């Protein structure tokens, strides 16, 4: 996964999952 | 412009996000989304030589490390008018 | 006199001409020309070393020499990822199986 | 005729100019703006064809990389937004 | 669409690849492009709370290493009535 | 796409298979075959940069090993009007 | 001729001092004195080449030593006509 | 103008290229190109003296190490009446 | 008179008192006020030859102690007509 | 009244309070205020000459820390008629 | 162009055969033989600055094994009006 | 500005050389082209006094290392009634 | 009148600058230029028999380094008349 | 009708005649000219073709080289160019 910019890297919310999303 | 770019992926959020490197990389539009079949998703893109190579750049550097990641990635930059059919 | 000249160009290249540079001789067009941060500097090399010690770096070389994915050499601008253009560097590192472009 | 967007931004007008000069004598582009930000800082932005954008502004940068004070950003545009249009000249 | 989102760069073109930034991040519209004076350049956009913020982030993410970059990127959630006329 | 491309080696047959490397590879127009003399053999194309890339770079990877091979391939992206004569 | 040469410093004494050593030196034109901000003064000139060589090369020997003195010196040999509008 | 740059070379590439350096660096209208034999490619052109100077060193300096080479290039201010049917 | 007498620094405090120099030390007409930009700050004055001498070296030995002080302080006996435009 | 006083500082804070102290303590009135560039920021007043000493003096005395600081502060005692247009 | 080159030397001969360089050096127009006094002989030729710089730097080349060696060599570019009535 | 200048040269390389910096430092009317013989040559420039002296203090300054050098720079402040037959 | 002069090399570079050195040189009227083939090429000149001598000898002998070389030179004083058809 | 310009230089006239004597006595060019530089330098001029100028003026140098103070500059123009017998006087 690239620079955050266009998406975003392992942003957890409550749970190890990486739910980046959109 | 008429150049094929083309991206292959295992699921559709990765499907989307190549999408989306495709509409924001370069001026490219997307001819279709495919179910390939056995978890194999495409997407065929039309436009400029240098611009759908913009766009798959964008959509390979988006799309490895997302989900399963990128499968494969082709440009396309002449298809034959005999071609069109099956796109 | 021998009225055909060798010129080195500020890169390295020999071109026999005629030349516009300095010499001991004609005078009032001395005045210390040294001074070289121009673009497309037609100046001959050697006035620099000859008359000023100070030997500038050559620009002017638009060719951008690149080897393609089969390893031979081509040129002519080019359109890969340059160190300072910023803006391109994803994907930088991806395979793009097809019509070679990079 | 192509929207991709180009630019040149500078510490002083001379490598501006030198980079502007570079635009056209590299690839087929069309000059919209130069714009004296203030305090230096010079820019200029063109538009055209992706791949003739990027090797514009490519030999531009490499270009003005030394002259005057030097080159600040080489920041190709992948492509403006609709929206984006409008605050850069309409 | 009233969180007003805004950011400098020390330079005109980062401020200008951050409203492109923000424009293919979430949906924002770009109300203002200041000129601060002696290179500073503002930008000020409008859209939803988590939206702005997002796109913000995104931009600040992207900023870096455009020029000599980012300077200040700090966002509001319930902008002053006000201040839109002085803006 | 005014850009051009254009391809020169030893011998015609190289020549014209990169010919048709350029025809098949992007959107190119062969605007001429030339004689250079000793063998050397020139080809010309027109079309957009990252066409005319593209183009140059398949027509080398088909022209390496073809007869006694290239010598020389290049691009001028943006020719000035004083080149045109040239053909 | 409508070659080109142009010359960048501090302030406004090394500006026009430059200027006349232009106007001394070989028989140019000065198209253009530009307040660039921040301290930043341009002056261009158009004439033939190797006057714009002279001019130019005149006015930085007796322009560095002025006050802040020279900051940049450039030729334009052939300023594109696109160009021609930013001047 | 009457001064005389010219350039020659091995194949058609590296003629083109000075031939294209020539015409972007200096007020030089293209004249003359000349399939020797053997390769032998020769570029001439006509203009001022200072130009002719700085399109042959920038076409001699942009052209070096491409393609084979050049072998010479020169800086001829004025041929005589009865050197230009040789042209 | 058309003899340029002309003085830089920063900031106006030393800039009017520049001029009160010029008009004390000579009656010399100045011909302008010039805000460069970044603090600097020109005066531009006309006169005969003494006169200007007289006024700048005056406003030079005012300028020392005033603010950050003087910037440059030279002398044009005479501009170029060419150099009109640069009012 | 003809004396001129007037202040250079850094940032306009200073600039209004010192214009401010001018109005407060003697009956001068303001007659410029000047963005010189870079953010130095000028006051003009016009008054008598002892009422303009008394007022500089406790500005530039009560200015000195205010904010970011004073640049300069001088009077002008016997201003010249062609300094009027330098207002 | 109007750039005077000029050349003074031991007696006449050498004048000639540096006339002669002038004249197939560059595009230079003899305007003047003069024969100073005392065994000075200068020659006065016009021309583009460059051309008449190459052409007078030719001639010194010659002249220096010619005769009794040279004398005096100077370019001036731009001579003013006052000046032609000396020419 | 009836003051009188003169320059006396040893050959007339320096004297023009001279004459152009007397025409391009300040206001003189060049009356006198004297060849007096045996390498002594005079230029005789009449304006103001002040611009005469500055003129030919920068003319002798730039001319002493041209040819052989200057003989005489000296000014005659107030020339006579009776002069004039003598210019 | 009649004296036939050759110049010889491979390239016509290093030939038509012994051409401009033959119209520079001597009295000698060049009447061909001719490509002999394999890049060599050769100009053949009609004059006086020293003239033809004085011409080729400086030419030949000075362009012997200009890039690839001069093969070889050669004299006739007299071809015979029916030699023609070569002329 | 030789148009080879032979042409040389002596301090004294008397070197100067009796070096154009020897010029005019070696071969077949028509002497055009005798010119006083000033301060006793004499340069005297003649037409004629290549060879013949070759000749004459050799043969005047070596003749002149120890008449009075001697010559000074021996010099043979083959083309003159077609401005420069107009500022020479024709």
């Amino acid at each position: 996964i690239a620079d955050a910019s266009w998406k975003v890297g392992k942003s957890e919310t409550d749970s190890g999952q990486t739910v980046t999303g959109t | 412009g008429i150049a094929l770019g083309m991206i292959e992926t295992r699921g559709l959020v990765p499907a989307i996000e190549a999408a989306d490197a495709m509409t924001k990389a370069a001026e490219v539009r997307l001819i279709g989304r495919e179910f390939v079949g056995g978890g194999y998703v495409t997407v065929l893109v039309r436009g400029e030589t240098g611009a759908v190579n913009a766009a798959v750049r964008a959509g390979a550097d988006a799309c490895e490390r997302v989900g399963d990641g990128l499968v494969a990635a082709h440009i396309i930059a002449r298809p034959h008018r005999e071609v069109e059919p099956a796109l | 006199f021998e009225k055909v000249g060798s010129y080195d160009t500020l890169n390295g290249n020999n071109v026999t001409g005629t030349g516009v540079g300095r010499s001991d001789y004609v005078t009032g067009n001395e005045y210390g020309s040294c001074k070289n941060l121009t673009g497309d500097e037609y100046i001959g090399s050697q006035q620099y070393e000859k008359f000023c010690g100070s030997t500038p770096k050559p620009e002017a070389r638009k060719v951008g020499l690149s080897l393609s994915s089969k390893s031979n050499l081509i040129s002519g601008t080019m359109t890969g990822r340059s160190k300072i253009v910023t803006g391109d560097e994803p994907g930088s590192c991806k395979v793009l199986t097809g019509t070679p472009y990079a």
